[PDB]
């Protein structure tokens, strides 16, 4: 029980791409079971467990992060500053 | 559609209302009850006082119309969604409808694509037999 | 309210991601495929011909092959006055026996006006 | 910030055996607003006349949030009814473009043009 | 005329709108659970710097 609200809240911190950059840094996406975490993680994109999600980007980095080639290119702060001020200027 | 600009408006009244109290607390009329201008103090006419009291003022009024008015112009007076989702229901069953004609208007120029191709196959088939 | 998101979910989508059209292209690049490829030749080849009809007494013989028009003239020098060209703008690939036939090549592109080329290529091998 | 620390739950192993289990979830108002926003006016009258009054302009003005929002859905719910009515328009537009070559087609067929 | 007007009707089709059948349709049905979705996670809209995390981190 305590996983999921934790679950939950990863996913809201998934919207935030300084988290991710972060994560790329220390190397956790070279991991095959984080890869295979984050499929499990596609379950909060449906109605009912969205329900608890107040924010739209982490759909969205969940889905872009699962082509292998954006985690090469989220190791570069470049590319991570690029998507941070797209959130920004989009809002 | 028209109440997104009802907050909009509502919002820049309250912006208007601190504006307000900004304007007729270090300013004011110049009363000679108390000969004031005759020292320290500092100065500061009538003229735009009234003015900026008088313009704020007006755009309580201004609001006041938009707020009454728009609150009236809201379509579907309900509190409730089951006569609005029987209703949502009808035309989305007319958009089946619509769909099942789709079906057929995609087949009929599907139809006309081959119905107007098969003459051009079958004088083709005249242009290869003299040539021939 | 924010009612795109709450169809994004049902849709396990998002909304304010696909109004940004060059962030969505940058990372990701597109893949191929061979049957597609076939597809996309036929289509464009039926536009080959179209275009064709409307224009070379020797070229009127042609091949249209697997990806590519081909034209056959007789020639010298351990191969013959070949051309291909798909795309009036084509593209063209020429097959023969090395750098002086590239200098060719580039001229035919540069010239790249059909006749002019059958002219010109006829010229060089005369 | 440390990621997670259940790391042999989603592990690939697990999942080339079988996914984990997944986890459980966790009218009105215009009558409203046509007299509160006048009795909002008064205070600003009540005001000068007499601190708390700067205190209760929100303390009278949250009313309006509490109402406002109640009915804000059904704008977005009547703006659902002239959306959804379009994609029968979307779909006619196709039916109406191609009706009018349909004729034209048929006229085309009868006729040498 | 008569090739010029076949890729015309075929274009003036819409094609495949199996697609928009299924995806269009599902959002529709349903119309009154959809508004009821959006009422209870309104506002949703304003960064997250690791104030929220914390507390779950803890």
């Amino acid at each position: 029980r305590l996983r999921f609200q934790l679950e939950l809240e990863f996913v809201q911190c998934l919207a935030n791409p300084n988290y991710l950059n972060f994560l790329a840094q220390r190397g956790y996406f070279k991991d095959k079971a984080f890869v295979n975490y984050l499929k499990y993680l596609l379950y909060w994109k449906d109605p009912e467990y969205a329900k608890y999600l107040k924010y739209p980007q982490c759909l969205h980095m969940l889905e872009l992060l699962q082509y292998e080639h954006f985690r090469k290119e989220l190791v570069n702060a470049q590319c991570a500053k690029f998507i941070d001020e797209q959130q920004i200027l989009h809002w | 559609d028209r109440l997104t600009q009802l907050q909009d408006a509502v919002n820049s009244l309250a912006d208007q209302f601190c504006n307000a109290i900004g304007v007729l607390q270090q300013c004011g009329p110049p009363a000679s009850f108390n000969n004031i201008q005759t020292a320290i103090n500092k100065d500061q006419p009538a003229n735009p006082t009234e003015e900026y009291a008088q313009l704020f003022a007006a755009l309580i009024a201004r609001t006041a119309k938009d707020i009454d008015v728009l609150i009236d112009s809201l379509p579907s007076e309900e509190s409730t969604a089951a006569l609005q989702a029987a209703s949502l229901y009808k035309l989305e069953e007319e958009n089946h409808e619509a769909a099942t004609c789709l079906e057929d208007v995609v087949y009929r120029g599907d139809m006309l694509l081959e119905k107007i191709q098969s003459a051009l196959a079958d004088i083709a088939q005249s242009q290869l037999k003299t040539r021939s | 309210f924010a009612i795109p998101y709450a169809i994004d979910v049902l849709t396990t989508g998002s909304y304010p991601r696909l109004p940004t059209c060059i962030r969505d292209k940058i990372i990701p690049p597109d893949p191929i495929t061979k049957i597609e490829k076939q597809a996309t030749l036929h289509q464009l080849n039926q536009i080959l011909r179209h275009r064709l009809v409307t224009t070379p007494p020797q070229l009127a013989n042609l091949t249209v092959a697997n990806g590519r028009v081909k034209f056959r003239v007789e020639g010298e020098f351990e191969a013959t006055l070949t051309v291909m060209g798909d795309d009036e703008i084509l593209v063209e690939d020429k097959e023969t026996g090395s750098m002086q036939i590239s200098f060719i090549h580039q001229l035919v592109q540069s010239r790249l006006p059909l006749q002019d080329m059958y002219n010109c290529l006829h010229s060089f091998c005369l | 910030p440390p990621p997670m620390q259940y790391i042999k739950e989603y592990t690939d192993e697990n999942i080339q055996e079988g996914l984990a289990p997944k986890p459980p979830p966790p009218f009105d108002h215009k009558k409203e607003l046509r007299k509160l926003n006048m009795s909002i006016l008064i205070n600003f009258l009540d005001l000068l006349d007499i601190e708390e009054k700067l205190e209760d302009l929100k303390l009278l003005f949250v009313h309006v949030h509490h109402l406002i929002n109640e009915y804000r859905p059904h704008q977005a719910r009547e703006t659902l009814r002239v959306m959804m009515e379009v994609q029968k328009r979307q779909r006619l537009e196709t039916a109406e473009r191609f009706q009018k070559h349909l004729e034209r087609v048929i006229e085309m067929i009868q006729n040498c043009l | 005329q008569l090739q010029k007007q076949l890729k015309e009707a075929e274009q003036i089709l819409a094609t495949a709108v199996y697609q928009a059948k299924e995806k269009l349709k599902s959002i529709e049905k349903s119309s009154e659970e959809i508004i009821k979705y959006a009422h209870r996670i309104s506002a949703s809209n304003a960064p997250y710097p690791t104030d929220l995390e914390m507390r779950s981190g803890l």
